[PDB]
């Protein structure tokens, strides 16, 4: 009775069913949450202007725009050699937090999360954010499993130093920062 | 038969060329500036850790929540970015003069015991880019023919 | 001695200048844009005597752009035969070589215009990416398998952005940037296709030649762009031999739409006949993000809000815009016996002739001429709203039936098999977009298509047609939710799902899964 | 013709940070605060 070719019902459940067994990323007869592809596609703003690449999944940070800054501003080609070589233990606190969310998805998150954790500084895996014991400020109930005091947590937007006195649990905090020796790595070829 | 024989020659050698090309596919690096100190180097991060930075952090409001160290950071590593734009907009609203002979940022730490319509000379807290850090200064002359 | 035809110690010469150069680039107080370098240079390369004829000042070109491709080779190589060896340095060698070659030429360009010319300041910019994309079609020709795209790649995007720092010469400047992307597009260049994705889907390029466009001239141009990337995608997506790396390029293709259709919805929605034309029948998602599109600044009635009256809407008698002359792809005398059938009802043997023009039996796999059923359905429904209108009526389910037009949609459901039939209600469903007159005509015409179905088969392929499109991932057009909810009403489908729905108990699943994809 | 080579060839025929800083050590006096 039904169509008994590809062109009926059954050729569209037969695809359904098939998505199931195909390994592939790209699955025709179903589509992608296009939310998923690193877009904001629900921003009022224009998306252009800091469209990254088609294979990226974060857009344009200003590092990566360029801008026709006054002349007078290109100050290597003069300072070159004088001009201090990047140490991230000479730097202060601030700049190793701009340095952790500014480049994300780079070796430099993790070298600012490394001299960060050097600090006493400790992430949290649950709550996304950076802790660190307050000046002189033990906690008030302690044990082996977790720490209840008053602790400093960098609050990224606001961009300061934040007093929040709660329960803190040691599984949940990021161990010391992991680094990737891994040779001519591109985001693009996986996606 | 084999369903990839429905694709012509050419759509084969085709493929076969995009095959190739995904081996080396462009690197972001590949279509952008130079960066001789902050180059990218992208690397397999946990999910866990931010991804993409904090929302509007692309505005000179924000630039001027951070510390002037970050943003001479941002002013001598980051040379001729929007965020080089944005540090130097954040820092002369934060009320530092660039010196242009110098390559310094400079700001009054007294009010100039002199000034003049081709100089002012007082007490200046300015920022080294070679020993790293903020440095007092007395008795300096800022020629404003290196101002701007 | 080089392949070409090229004067003795040339190679030689220009590759001392060029190796000078890139120093001359990179050394300090050379000029804020290498001015001060550059004027002397020019009087070097003068005294070299490669400024004597516009032969030699080409064949240096080449030379430079062969030197730069190899240094990257090289630098390859040591990266690769070396695992030791630092890839960020490896790739700041390649960069150090290209981005100074890429400001000569930028130089050599801005500098061309005598006496601030416009003709000679883009003939050399179009010698130039001549040159260019002769080395990189050689390149790949040769190299094959081994082929890098990193030095075209580089020196394409940075004459791009050194030439974008005029806003007639802007345009010519795209033109020929255009013109070089099409030379270069993936059926040609398959090896440069990430690269390629790359340039054509550029902040600096969208912005340029999509928003700050002269009366949207360049609208056609990038159009035409899209074209080729779906062109070249066609066969991989219709055989569903999606290798890896093409799964990557489909997703970059994705994302490249998205922010086409979040930015300019109405690019996408002027250009939806043509991109609708190459893209297979199968690419569901792809298509829909095409004819999801709808004009900016315009209010979408949700098409679950119970009591929807869609003949209320002031925008059903208004017709879309179509920037694609479709009636092309009709040979003029099948237009000509159309436009008979369509006024004088006759002959008869226009109907069953019919099938067999759309039959390209000729040419292999396909047994259909796809872009010309697509024509007559588009064709045939404008004509029709057209003739209600001249009749003083709109477009309504009874004013578009048992008409001449009416007459060639029913004969095209019964007389056409599966395969046909399922083409041609695909060209239907490609109408069902923002409401508008051809959205409101085509809705009417499928869902009088179901109900005066007389074989269960068509209405089968109407349901396939209908709900396949809407199984899948948003968006979803609002036209083909509208068509889709007022069928799933009649009586005809809640008698037709009866019979299917416990023939097959999976397909209940189905129908139930469009409740919640899109509600 | 070759127009573009005499545009080129008549566009031819036309035309320290250390002793700096340096000279910033004798322009007033360095401390720390």
């Amino acid at each position: 009775e039904m169509v008994t070719d590809q062109f009926g019902m059954i050729g569209l459940l037969t695809f359904i069913r098939a998505a199931e067994t195909d390994p592939g990323m790209v699955h025709l007869a179903l589509g992608s949450d296009l939310t998923t592809l690193g877009l904001n596609l629900n921003s009022p703003e224009n998306l252009y202007p800091k469209f990254a690449s088609p294979w990226a999944s974060s857009p344009c940070r200003p590092q990566d725009i360029d801008f026709h800054v006054p002349s007078e501003y290109l100050t290597n080609i003069h300072i070159r050699d004088k001009l201090a070589a990047i140490k991230l233990g000479r730097y202060g606190e601030d700049l190793l937090f701009y340095l952790y969310y500014m480049n994300g998805g780079d070796v430099l998150q993790l070298l600012a999360a490394v001299e960060l954790f050097n600090r006493d500084w400790r992430y949290h895996k649950e709550e996304r954010v950076w802790i660190t014991r307050a000046p002189g400020m033990e906690p008030t109930m302690k044990t082996n499993t977790y720490e209840r005091g008053t602790y400093y947590f960098f609050d990224c937007l606001n961009w300061r130093k934040v007093a929040k006195e709660f329960h803190l649990e040691y599984d949940k905090l990021e161990e010391r920062p992991h680094l990737p020796s891994t040779f001519n790595y591109n985001p693009a070829q996986q996606a | 038969g084999p369903h990839m024989l429905e694709l012509t020659k050419e759509q084969l050698y085709q493929q076969a060329m995009e095959e190739a090309a995904w081996h080396h596919m462009p690197h972001p690096s590949d279509s952008e500036r130079i960066r001789q100190y902050l180059p990218r180097n992208p690397c397999p991060t946990p999910p866990y850790h931010h991804q993409m930075p904090p929302p509007h952090s692309d505005t000179v409001e924000f630039y001027q929540r951070l510390s002037t160290e970050t943003l001479f950071f941002i002013f001598y590593y980051l040379e001729g970015t929007k965020a080089q734009y944005l540090a130097a907009k954040a820092l002369k609203k934060q009320s530092w003069r660039f010196h242009t002979k110098y390559m310094m940022w400079f700001q009054r730490h007294e009010e100039p015991k002199t000034i003049t319509d081709e100089f002012e000379q007082g007490t200046y807290i300015y920022f080294d880019y070679e020993k790293w850090g903020q440095r007092k200064k007395e008795g300096f002359t800022f020629e404003y023919r290196y101002l701007e | 001695a080089s392949e070409y035809d090229d004067p003795p110690g040339l190679r030689e010469k220009a590759e001392y200048l060029l190796r000078e150069w890139v120093n001359l680039y990179h050394s300090a107080a050379a000029g804020r844009d290498s001015t001060k370098a550059f004027s002397a240079f020019v009087g070097q390369m003068h005294q070299q005597g490669i400024l004597k004829t516009d032969d030699l000042i080409t064949r240096f070109f080449r030379l430079c752009t062969e030197m730069c491709v190899e240094i990257s080779y090289r630098a390859q190589a040591e990266q690769q035969h070396n695992p030791a060896a630092n890839p960020t340095m490896i790739r700041a060698k390649c960069y150090h070589n290209l981005d100074a070659f890429v400001r000569l030429i930028a130089l050599l360009v801005k500098h061309s215009g005598e006496a601030t010319n416009t003709v000679t300041k883009i003939n050399l910019l179009n010698k130039v990416l001549g040159i260019v994309v002769g080395v990189l079609l050689q390149d790949h020709d040769v190299r094959q398998s081994e082929f890098q795209q990193l030095p075209y790649h580089r020196i394409f995007i940075m004459l791009l952005l050194e030439l974008n720092a005029l806003e007639t010469i802007n345009f010519q400047t795209l033109t020929a940037f255009c013109n070089t992307f099409h030379i270069l597009r993936p059926t040609k260049a398959p090896g440069f296709v990430y690269a390629w994705l790359e340039l054509i889907s550029h902040r600096i390029f969208i912005a340029r030649m999509l928003a700050h466009t002269p009366q949207q001239k360049g609208w056609p141009m990038y159009a035409q762009l899209l074209i080729d990337l779906f062109k070249y995608l066609a066969p991989f997506l219709r055989n569903v031999e999606l290798t890896k790396p093409m799964q990557i390029l489909y997703k970059g293709t994705l994302r490249v739409l998205l922010v086409l259709l979040h930015d300019f919805p109405e690019f996408l929605c002027d250009y939806h006949y043509g991109f609708c034309d190459v893209i297979p029948p199968n690419c569901i998602q792809l298509r829909n993000l095409i004819l999801s599109a709808f004009p900016r600044n315009m209010r979408l009635p949700d098409p679950f809000t119970p009591n929807l009256k869609v003949d209320m809407l002031s925008e059903i008698n208004i017709a879309p815009r179509i920037l694609t002359n479709f009636t092309g792809v009709m040979p003029p005398q099948f237009k000509k016996d159309l436009d008979s059938y369509l006024k004088t009802r006759s002959p008869v043997t226009f109907l069953s002739d019919l099938r067999s023009n759309l039959q390209v039996s000729n040419e292999p796999g396909n047994r259909y001429n796809l872009q010309l059923i697509n024509a007559l359905v588009l064709y045939v429904g404008t004509q029709a709203i057209a003739h209600i209108h001249n009749k003083g009526s709109t477009p309504s389910m009874s004013t578009i039936t048992h008409s001449a037009h009416m007459d060639i949609f029913q004969n095209l459901a019964v007389d056409l098999d599966t395969e046909g039939r399922y083409l041609f209600l695909n060209a239907i469903a490609n109408q069902l977009r923002y409401p508008n007159s051809h959205t409101h005509y085509f809705s009417c015409t499928m869902l009088y298509l179901f109900a005066e179905a007389n074989t269960e088969a068509i209405q089968e392929q109407i349901t396939r047609v209908l709900l396949e499109r809407l199984i899948v991932n948003r968006p979803h057009p609002w036209g083909l939710l509208i068509t889709f909810i007022e069928l799933i009403k009649n009586p005809a489908f809640k008698f037709w799902n009866h019979e299917f729905v416990e023939e097959e108990p999976e397909i209940e699943k189905l129908f139930q899964s469009v409740a919640q994809c899109c509600m | 013709t070759d127009e573009i080579a005499r545009s080129l060839k008549i566009f031819a025929q036309v035309t320290s940070m250390q002793d700096v800083m340096q000279e910033f050590a004798t322009n007033g006096y360095a401390s720390d605060d």
